[PDB]
C-alpha cells in the first residue's frame, strides 16, 4: 500500500549548538496558506551512535527502524509503541518506500485503531521478539509550556543494542537548554529512519482518499 | 470513494433477491451505507440503512419486514437481500454512502443503479 | 411528507426559485441538502448545509432557509438544466428517518 505522501519543498536544514552543531528537521511543516502539509522524514546515516531529542505534544512520534539495506534482503529491527505497550522485533522486514502507522476508525464500537501493514507488506525467518511497558511516556505532567522534553542514546559497538533515556520539565522556547532497555541483537546497523502516526477520517465530500494529516512535529539529531 | 454494483435480474414473482455493492479506494467500515429507490417516473424512496446514532441498521417503515442487509467484510462487499418480490417491486435501486462518525446531511457517492424487473 | 411545486418556467438568463416546505420537524430542527438528477443517469449532490458547495459546483446556485421552509436560487439559466431537482432531510420524529421531497420539473423556453 503506502500511497506516496512526499513534498517538492525542501530547505538546507538549520542548526543549532547543543550547549557540537547538531541538524534540526521539520517532519509536518505548516503553510502560510494553512492549506498544504510538508511530509517528509529522511534516511540517516549511523556513525557508531546517535543523539535524539524532541519535544511534543500529541504522540505524533511513535519509534524507529534501524537496518542497513531496509529490506528483504537482510534483518531489520523495528520499535513501535502503543499507548499502552512497547514491542520490539527483528523480523525480515520488506519495508514499503514511505512507512507510516496508519490510524482509522473502526464504527462497530467507538474505538480507533492502527494497523501496522501500511508500513511494511510481509515479514519472514523472523527471530527475536519482546514487550515491554512503554518508553514514550508521557511527563507526569507540567502545565504546558513546553510540558516536556524527551532524550535518548542509542549505541551498537559493543555488539548488544543500548538504550538511554530522560523525561524532563523545560521553559526556553524553540531551543535546546542549558536548563531502558539491553538487547542482545545480532544485527549490522548502518542507516535509520523515525516512523510518524497519521490520521484519516471521511468528513467533507469529493475530498481524495489519500485524507492523511496529522499537526507539526519536529526533532534534533547528533552523532557519537 | 468509488462503487460498483451487480448487474440487473430478471424473475418471476414471489422470488427474493440479493443484491451487491463493491466499494474500492477506502474501506468499508469506516463508511455507512445506505439504499435508496426509484420506480418508474417517481420520486426517490429511501428503504433503510445504518444510523450512527444507534450502531445499528435501520429500516424503512413500509418494509420492516421484507428487507435484510449484510456485509462481507473479508472482500468489502456490502449485500441487501430481499424477499416475497412483487410486479410493484419493479425500480432501479442505488447503493449510497455517507458519513459516519456523526449523522451527515447528505450522500456523495452513487452507485451507476441496477434495475431489476419481474413479470409473467 | 415535505411538499414541492410540480413544475417552474422561465426563459434563459431570468430569476426562478425552488421551495420545499413542510413541518417543523422535517425543515426546522435539522439542515436541508439539494440533489439533482439529469434523465437516464445517477443523482448528484449539489448543496449541503444549508449553503455549502463542493468543488467543482459553479457559482449559479445557493440555498437559504426559511423557518420550517427553504428555496433554490438558480443564475443565469442555461438550457442544459433540464433536471428535476429533489430536497432531503432527517426526520427528527420518533419514526426519526431520511425524507426526500417529491421533486419538481424545471423547464425552459
Amino acid at each position: 500500500q503506502c500511497v506516496n505522501l512526499t513534498t517538492r519543498t525542501q530547505l538546507p536544514p538549520a542548526y543549532t549548538n547543543s550547549f557540537s552543531n547538531v541538524t534540526w528537521f521539520h517532519a509536518i511543516h505548516v503553510s502560510g496558506t494553512n492549506g498544504t502539509k510538508r511530509f517528509d522524514n529522511p534516511v540517516l546515516p549511523f556513525n557508531d551512535g546517535v543523539y535524539f531529542a524532541s519535544t511534543e505534544k500529541s504522540n505524533i512520534i511513535r519509534g524507529w527502524i534501524f537496518g542497513t539495506t531496509l529490506d528483504s534482503k537482510t534483518q531489520s529491527l523495528l520499535i513501535v509503541n502503543n499507548a499502552t505497550n512497547v514491542v520490539i522485533k527483528v523480523c525480515e522486514f520488506q519495508f514499503c518506500n514511505d512507512p507510516f502507522l496508519g490510524v482509522y476508525y473502526h464504527k462497530n464500537n467507538k474505538s480507533w485503531m492502527e494497523s501496522e501493514f501500511r508500513v511494511y507488506s510481509s515479514a519472514n525467518n523472523c527471530t527475536f521478539e519482546y514487550v515491554s511497558q512503554p518508553f514514550l511516556m508521557d511527563l507526569e505532567g507540567k502545565q504546558g509550556n513546553f510540558k516536556n522534553l524527551r532524550e535518548f542514546v542509542f549505541k551498537n559497538i559493543d555488539g548488544y543494542f543500548k538504550i538511554y533515556s530522560k523525561h524532563t520539565p523545560i521553559n526556553l522556547v524553540r531551543d535546546l537548554p542549558q536548563g531502558l532497555v539491553d538487547l542482545p541483537i545480532g544485527i549490522n546497523i548502518t542507516r535509520f529512519q523515525t516512523l510518524l502516526a497519521l490520521h484519516r477520517s471521511y468528513l467533507t465530500p469529493g475530498d481524495s482518499s489519500s485524507g492523511w494529516t496529522a499537526g507539526a512535529a519536529a526533532y534534533y539529531v547528533g552523532y557519537l | 470513494v468509488q462503487l460498483v454494483q451487480s448487474g440487473a435480474e430478471v424473475k418471476k414473482p414471489g422470488a427474493s433477491v440479493k443484491v451487491s455493492c463493491k466499494v474500492s479506494g477506502y474501506t468499508l467500515t469506516e463508511l455507512s451505507m445506505h439504499w435508496v429507490r426509484q420506480a418508474p417516473g417517481k420520486g426517490l424512496e429511501w428503504m433503510g440503512g445504518f444510523d450512527p446514532e444507534d450502531g445499528e441498521t435501520i429500516y424503512a417503515q413500509k418494509f420492516q419486514g421484507r428487507v435484510t442487509m449484510t456485509e462481507d467484510t473479508s472482500t468489502d462487499t456490502a449485500y441487501m437481500e430481499l424477499s416475497s418480490l412483487r410486479s410493484e417491486d419493479t425500480a432501479v435501486y442505488y447503493c449510497a454512502t455517507g458519513p459516519a462518525v456523526r449523522r451527515g446531511s447528505w450522500f456523495d457517492p452513487w452507485g451507476q443503479g441496477t434495475l431489476v424487473t419481474v413479470s409473467s | 411528507v415535505v411538499t414541492q411545486p410540480p413544475s417552474v418556467s422561465a426563459a434563459p438568463g431570468q430569476k426562478v426559485t425552488i421551495s420545499c416546505s413542510g413541518s417543523s420537524s422535517n425543515i426546522g430542527n435539522n439542515y436541508v441538502s439539494w440533489y439533482q438528477q439529469l434523465p437516464g443517469t445517477a443523482p448528484k449532490l449539489l448543496i449541503y448545509d444549508n449553503n455549502k458547495r463542493p468543488s467543482g459546483i459553479p457559482d449559479r446556485f445557493s440555498g437559504s432557509k426559511s423557518g420550517t421552509s427553504a428555496t433554490l436560487g438558480i443564475t443565469g439559466l442555461q438550457t442544459g438544466d433540464e433536471a428535476d431537482y429533489y430536497c432531503g432531510t432527517w426526520d427528527s420524529s420518533l419514526s426519526a428517518h431520511w425524507v426526500f421531497g417529491g421533486g419538481t420539473k424545471l423547464t425552459v423556453l
